[PDB]
């Protein structure tokens, strides 16, 4: 249960969604497919139907130091990276909340597991800031 | 499909 300070928050259902497949038009890096790769984030609401993560205003994605400039910021729903590369990694998701809320660090694991697959995190959002505080009823109760 | 970096 929450304490102190974390008492006045409430909890939100975040869905990382990725997809992946091949690009054979790309050279094999020492015999491993590129492939392409996106993220996209949605937010679940009370009944688990998937609306835009507008609680956000940007989210950065932080890659493997491998790729250029590595870290991509988006601002808008549903803060969609595509990327290539032939191997997958843990990489941390910044979502900022509005109104200078917070940082969230959401932790991630792009993989060639499956074409498709989503993952959901639970964030704890704070109650003080009115224009948050409205946003966050679209997705359920505050 | 288990392809991972360092």
């Amino acid at each position: 249960g929450p304490l102190g300070s974390m008492v006045a928050t409430v909890k939100r259902t975040i869905r990382i969604k990725t997809q992946q497949h091949i690009l054979p038009e790309v050279p094999p890096v020492e015999n491993f497919p590129v492939r392409q790769w996106s993220i996209e984030i949605v937010l679940l609401d009370d009944e688990g139907k998937e609306i835009p993560a507008t609680i956000f205003d940007k989210v950065i994605y932080h890659l493997h130091p491998t790729f250029a400039n590595p870290n991509r910021t988006f601002t808008d729903p549903p803060f969609r990276i595509e990327e290539q590369g032939w191997g997958g990694f843990p990489l941390d998701i910044s979502v900022f909340l509005l109104e200078k809320a917070g940082e969230r660090k959401i932790p991630h694991d792009l993989n060639f597991l499956q074409e498709s697959y989503e993952v959901e995190h639970v964030i704890q959002i704070p109650l003080n800031k009115p224009l948050l505080t409205e946003e966050l009823a679209k997705s359920g109760s505050t | 499909q288990t392809a991972r970096k360092s």
